[PDB]
Parts: C-alpha cells; structure tokens; sequence
C-alpha cells in the first residue's frame, strides 16, 4: 500500500519535472528564434553596399534584441522559480515510491553575457591591401588548439599562393570548422574561437603567422557583440553561430530529460 | 510560457474524469453493499430474542 | 480470484492506454497545425539541431 | 544550394499530412475504443455485487 | 494525460499556431496590394533607411 | 491614423472566435457534467430510506 | 552525434535506474541480488518452483 500510494506521488512530481522541462523548452524556441534573428541581419550589415548610418540602424536594432535576451532569461518563472537566469541550481526530482532514486536536473544560465554563449577571439595586427597576396615560402600557418573533447589539436594550413587576404579566410573557413576568419576592412583576420569547445588560449605559428598578427585573445559574448562597422559584422555571426550550437545543444539535453521521464511515467503506471 | 503553464495547471489542480468516476463508481457499490451489510445485521438481534418466548 | 470493489485492475489497464494513447494523439493535432513534425527537443534532439543548422 | 537545402529541411523538421493524418485517426480509434473499455469495465465491482443484495 | 474539461491544451496550440499563420497572412496581403515588401519599419530597419536614401 | 486605431479597436473591445467558442464548449461539457451531478446526487437520501422499508 | 550521445548516456541511466527502482515491497526485482526464490505451491513441503531473474 505504501508502495503504491508513493508510485502515485511519483508520477506526480516526476509529471511536474517535465512541466518545468517544457516551460524552459518554450522559452528555449524564443531564445533560438532572435538569435537566428540577429544572424542574419548581421549578414545584411557585412555588406560593403550600407553606410555607417545604416550599421547604426542595424545595432540600434540588436541592442534591442539583446535586451530581449536579458529579459527573456529572468521573466521565466514558472510559478516564482527563475528557469533560466541561472539561478536554478541542479533540483532533483523524486520520482520512485521509495526515496534516493531521484534525477538531477540542470539548466544552464542563459543571459546573453554568459561566457559559454560567446567566444575567444584574435585579430591581425597589420593588414593586408587588396593587391597584396601570398608569397611563396610564406603559406604555412600552424595553429595550436585546446579542445574540451579530443584536446591538444594541432591544424596545418597551407594558404595557396596568389591567394588575396579574402579568399585566404574562406581558405581557412573551409579547411576547418574549429576557426572562423574574416577581414574587417584593410586585411585584418578576425580568428575566432567558440568558448564551450575551444577553452583555452590557442597559438599561432608559422610563416604566414609572424606575416600577419599572432593578436592577443579577447573574450566577447551575445551582450558584447556591437555591429558597427563590417569588421564587428563580419565578427557578430561567428558570435551568433556560437551562442546558437550552445543553446541547441542545451535544448538537446532538456529533450532527452523530457524523453527519460516520459518513459518514467509508463514504467511507474506498469 | 502561458501555454506550459497551464499545462501544469492540470493534474495538480484539474480532475481527469477517467480515473475519478471509476472511484466514484467504485464507493458507489461500496455504499451499497455496505448498507445491505446493515440490513441483514438487523436480525441478529431477533434472532437472539427467538430463543425464548 | 477476487470479486471485489476495492480494486479494479481492468478499469487501472484501460487508464494507462487511454493514457498512451491520447499523449500520442497529444502529439498530433499540433504537427499538423503547426506543420512542423519537430517543434520540441523531445520529439527528435538529433533532428532539431540539423535542422536548425539548415 | 538555396533549393536543396529547404528540400533537406523537410522530412526533417517539416511533416506530412500523409501518414500524420493516419496516426491521428488511428489514435482517435484507440481513445474511442479504450474508453469504452471503460464503460463496461465499471460494472464488474456491480456484478460482484450482485450476487448479495 | 488527465483527461480533463478545464483545461485544453490541444486547443490552446492550435489558437497559438492560427495566429501564427494569420499574423503572416495579414503580413502578406497588404505588400501585395501595396507592391512594396516595406511600409512599415518592423519589416527590416536597414532596408528602410536605404530605400528612403535611394 | 484610422486603420491603426481599429487595429487598436480589437482585442480590447472585439471578440476572437477560437478562444471564445472554446471557452463555450468548455462550459457547455461542464453544465452537463454538473446536471448529470444532479441525477445521481437525488437518489442519496432513496438510498437513505432503502434500509427501512 | 554529441547531442546523439547525450540522449544515449541520458536513457542510459533509465535502465540503471529502473533496475534498481522495481522493488515489489521493498524487494530488488532485476537489480540483480533476486537469487533463485522457491514458492511453495503444494498441499506438503518439498513441492516448490524455483524461480531466477537475472
């Protein structure tokens, strides 16, 4: 008797954890939706065709997007509680007739300054013109990486010559999907480096290293991230692309916990 | 967010009428029989009187 | 066995698949409204992050 | 690439009204029929009943 | 699922996607009959700002 | 001007209709819940009298 | 596959929660410490069933 009447508790409260997984989920497409929001409006400002009074234009509008991120993580409530400003520790929920077998649940601080949600990122010292390009004996660019899974990565690039300073960030872009380049606006590479895989300062070497700027790492999040000349621009959709994979995959987790309990609920009914 | 949370209102405040009628259902036989029990005990005492006059 | 009042099994295992099978129907009535087969992590994780990507 | 990819993003997160539709009928059919399952599962406390008035 | 009277969480997402599909038709509907994709500077700040400068 | 403040004029003093006949039907399967309430509560006191004829 | 491996390692622990949840009063069902029990099922002693549940 005891038994049962606790399994009936159970699928109670073990009901009430998927309510609290949904709500964040709901709140969770909102989120994904202005980001993408941003993405491609910073694509729009990476044009060469707009004019400063157009950028201030585009960032006066994702200062108010960002706002909404703010916003959005702390008006998640359910009931009082705080879903996603990070306040709302690992709660465990006790969802068997007996006790100890509870389910730890975590949801991660999602305010747009949040480091996780942002990126690491260098910059060329000099830059290089438009009738510059790489010279022979000077392609070779070594890149030293730590990575949070499968660390101690070392990735060669070998720059083909001729090649302009464009073209040599789509080179690197595509060769690897670790680091993201572009040129601002007189040939300055802007490496980029996504925080919640990629910790931990990376090195550069190589010819074609010491021919640019080896650059300091800067950390910058969502609520850094200002749009007002293309170098920002060009900066911004790395930040965005980042912030995105960070929350899909924190999406993915909430999903599989919804899947979990939903199978909780018909083995405690069985 | 208003979607969920009424979502949540539910099983924590509303009745699902499937499980409830059947217990109704069930303390209605309950009643029944219960009372019939009370019926058939009023004769213990008459019985007790009939075996003298 | 027991003819009783107390417990019904058969009315418990008809709660549990009218359970299943109204949380299924739960499901539906929104992917065609919506006409999205994947609008919450928990229906597909792997399929929501392709798709977002794409 | 603009068309192939929206063409990859079907099946993928985009449903069919094809065989969505069957699972919804096929579910009302299943919720029709086990709710009355219901029905006549109520009545075999008043059977048991019955044979006591 | 509690099969309830008070609540219906069916219908609740079907009205959220109706809207969803009539806010994008009332959207539409209105630049067809104006023949410009932007009147309104909810539609896209930057291209507002253009347009008007050219 | 106008065409604004009818928009405006809406959803303050106009009606939807999916919201609105949902909450009829709502209210609707609850009055003949509750009427049928009443069709069992009135055979309570009949039960009350059946244990003396 | 990362998100792919979260859900994996996430019903992973389903069964290693379930097969330590089923309990039958306060018994261990498929734990694994349910040895080979005997019930009795005669008039006499000696005329039991063993039973195993690995």
């Amino acid at each position: 008797n005891v038994q049962s009447r606790g399994l009936g508790v159970a699928v109670r409260n073990a009901n009430d954890g998927i309510s609290m997984a949904q709500t964040a989920e709901g709140a969770m497409k909102e989120t994904t939706n202005i980001l993408q929001r941003m993405r491609d409006l910073s694509l729009q400002s990476a044009n060469g065709s707009n004019s400063k009074a157009d950028r201030v234009a585009i960032q006066e509008e994702i200062t108010a997007l960002n706002d909404e991120l703010n916003r959005v993580a702390e008006t998640t409530s359910f009931g009082g509680n705080k879903l996603l400003n990070g306040t709302f520790a690992t709660k465990s929920f006790q969802i068997g007739a007996d006790n100890g077998e509870a389910v730890m649940l975590n949801i991660k601080d999602m305010r747009s300054d949040n480091a996780l949600m942002g990126g690491k990122t260098y910059q060329a010292a000099n830059g290089k013109d438009k009738n510059w390009g790489v010279e022979a004996g000077k392609t070779d660019l070594t890149i030293t990486l730590k990575d949070k899974r499968e660390g101690d990565v070392t990735i060669s690039i070998n720059a083909k010559e001729g090649d302009d300073i464009e073209e040599l960030a789509t080179y690197i872009n595509g060769q690897t999907d670790m680091i993201k380049a572009s040129v601002d606006e007189e040939g300055k590479l802007q490496l980029f480096t996504d925080n919640n895989r990629i910790d931990g300062a990376a090195t550069f070497g190589g010819a074609l290293a010491g021919e640019l700027g080896i650059g300091a790492a800067q950390d910058v999040t969502v609520d850094t991230l200002d749009v007002t000349t293309v170098g920002g621009a060009q900066e911004s959709v790395a930040i965005v692309d980042a912030a995105l994979k960070y929350v899909d995959s924190h999406r993915a987790e909430l999903g599989a916990f919804q899947n979990r309990f939903n199978h909780a609920i018909n083995n405690l009914d069985n | 967010i208003n979607e969920n949370v009424n979502a949540s209102k539910s099983r924590i405040k509303d009745t699902d009428f499937a499980k409830e009628t059947t217990a109704l259902t069930k303390a209605q036989i309950l009643s029944q029989a219960s009372s019939s029990v009370l019926a058939q005990a009023k004769q213990a005492p008459n019985s007790a009187l009939a075996l003298l006059g | 066995m027991a003819v009783n009042v107390n417990t019904n099994v058969s009315a418990m295992t008809a709660q549990r698949y009218l359970t299943s099978a109204t949380n299924a129907q739960q499901s539906s009535m929104e992917r065609l409204s919506s006409g999205y087969k994947i609008n919450s992590a928990k229906d597909d994780a792997a399929g929501l992050q392709i798709s977002n990507r794409l």
